[PDB]
């Protein structure tokens, strides 16, 4: 995990992010951009183009829960196993995610940033924030490692 | 394999990259060895501080040659050819790092420019970077 | 991207497999669904017991396209449309199943061809089936 | 991981594993089906081809050292996290071996029993070895996860 600068470098950047906002975007591009992730998602009705997707509402307000999620785990990027235990369970257990697409969708959030962000989002935020999403990945996979 | 949409996306995107190509291929490996350290064991023999003019210059040959690709998307084995001989067969790269700087590449596109960074623009240059990717780590000869 | 030397190495192993595709094709399924049981999923109206008939008859489908992917190794997107249709329009298969059953596969094929299975051919074969697989993954049409 | 039913079968098998023999070949196979892997395996002299690296003393030498890892591990399966401690180590933390690599590893390692034992290695029999190498190969890359 983040030592102390890298920590509060990555939660100072955070403060900034307007969840509602980028959770939607987020999780909308993951299902443009991987689409076999919208066979999880079959009862949101609509996802047949890139515009169906990017404005459908079950994808936005789902988005900004995961979103939610990302913030109280930047609350306790120390525990980011125990926080994330329910959410491992949810996603293991009982959808079955594959692992990898966990990766895709901390990828996908790190892209949305620097899209949102341009050059505030430096090389070195950048890095810092690998860190987490990979930490967030790896915690969401425990009920496979 | 990409479809007519695909290579409509990657023109139009590459053409709004235009002159700084070898800017954002520059800063595209800056941010791969700084994410993802571990790709700094490839290169040993540069020196690759904060604004190496090695790193830079490097940026600018990754830049030209995704130019070409972009000019050749029917024909990518044929293209990069020479660039699968350095890449498999000389230097044998985990096909894993691919990834890594075909990311590196999305977030600084992304950053650089967001108006055009559209949901369609980027599954489009995803799958071309996979299409890099596979020719650049396969020995075909 | 194959080599001439791997459409070769797959052309003969092919010809090994013979008539003994579909069963090749059936004990591969089979081997699937008990090592990788979320690949189920996919099948909710089937028999999947030990011996379906129905996995069975599902084997030679498989088996019976790849050989059509055997015959057609310089145009698989152009052989194997209608699956792509299928497998990522129609029933949007996670990639990563798709290395399960090419596992499977070849552990099939290795058991049945001891003597064939050579690392060269294992080699060739691996590619063959990534690049099937990248075709039945990807929305080009 | 294992029930006792499968620890059982799994360890009964392993009993006519040939740990030489299969160790030199999976190795073998691992580098000339995925070469980029022949980059850690520099020292060990020509890999140049397929029969080069099949033939090669060196490899075949250190595919045994493997599976008497691996030997090992099945002594030890309730417990591979530790086990492997020492391995994930040096693999992960020194060698830098990106963690992909050792699921490919077990994958080849299945496909040589197989071509080694035909019909005793049947489709109920290497499902349980399926579970044992995703075992050993979360343990090694234990120092990540
Ligand atoms: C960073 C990784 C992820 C996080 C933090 C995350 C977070 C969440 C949260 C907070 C929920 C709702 C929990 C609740 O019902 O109280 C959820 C549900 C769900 N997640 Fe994720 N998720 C992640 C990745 C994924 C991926 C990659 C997929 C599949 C492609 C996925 C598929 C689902 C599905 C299908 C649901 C339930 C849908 C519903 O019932 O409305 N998740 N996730
Ligand atoms: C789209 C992906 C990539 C492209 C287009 C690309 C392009 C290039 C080019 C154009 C060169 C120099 C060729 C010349 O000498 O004219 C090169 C060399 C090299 N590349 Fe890549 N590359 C890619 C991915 C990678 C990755 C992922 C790595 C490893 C992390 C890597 C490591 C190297 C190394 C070590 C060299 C030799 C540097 C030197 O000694 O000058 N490449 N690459
Ligand atoms: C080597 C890769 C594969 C090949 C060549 C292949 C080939 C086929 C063929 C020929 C069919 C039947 C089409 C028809 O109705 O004529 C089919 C159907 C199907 N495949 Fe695949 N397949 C592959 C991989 C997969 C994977 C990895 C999965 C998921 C685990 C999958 C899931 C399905 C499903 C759910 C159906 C429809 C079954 C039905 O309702 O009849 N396929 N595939
Ligand atoms: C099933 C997974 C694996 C197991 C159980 C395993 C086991 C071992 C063992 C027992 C050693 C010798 C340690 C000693 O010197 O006492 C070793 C060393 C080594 N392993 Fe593996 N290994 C695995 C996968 C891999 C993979 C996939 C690679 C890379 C392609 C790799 C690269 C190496 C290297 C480079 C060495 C050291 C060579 C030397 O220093 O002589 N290992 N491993």
């Amino acid at each position: 995990m983040l030592t102390a600068e890298e920590k509060a470098a990555v939660t100072a950047f955070w403060g900034k992010v307007k969840v509602d906002e980028v959770g939607g975007e987020a999780l909308g591009r993951l299902l443009v951009v991987y689409p076999w992730t919208q066979r999880f998602f079959e009862s949101f009705g609509d996802l047949s183009t890139a515009d169906a997707v990017m404005n459908n509402p079950k994808v936005k307000a789902h988005g900004k829960k995961v979103l939610d999620s990302f913030s109280n785990g930047m609350k306790h990027l120390d525990d980011l196993k125990g926080t994330f235990a329910a959410l491992s369970e949810l996603h293991c257990d009982k959808l079955h995610v594959d692992p990898e697409n966990f990766k895709l969708l901390g990828n996908v959030l790190v892209v949305v940033l620097a899209r949102n962000f341009g050059k505030e989002f430096t090389p070195v935020l950048q890095a810092d924030f690998q860190k987490v999403v990979a930490g967030v990945a790896n915690a969401l996979a425990h009920r496979y490692h | 394999v990409l479809s007519a949409a695909d290579k409509g996306n990657v023109k139009a995107a590459w053409g709004k990259v235009g002159g700084h190509a070898a800017e954002y291929g520059a800063e595209a490996l800056e941010r791969m060895f700084l994410s993802f350290p571990t790709t700094k064991t490839y290169f040993p023999h540069f020196d690759l501080s904060h604004g190496s003019a090695q790193v830079k210059g490097h940026g600018a040959k990754v830049a030209a040659a995704l130019t070409k690709a972009v000019e050749h998307l029917d024909d990518l084995p044929g293209a990069l050819s020479e660039l699968s001989d350095l890449h498999a067969h000389k230097l044998r790269v985990d096909p894993v790092n691919f990834k890594l700087l075909s990311h590196s590449l999305l977030v600084t596109l992304a950053s650089h420019l967001p108006s055009d960074f559209t949901p369609a623009v980027h599954a489009s240059l995803d799958k071309f970077l996979a299409n890099v990717s596979t020719v650049l780590t396969s020995k075909y000869r």
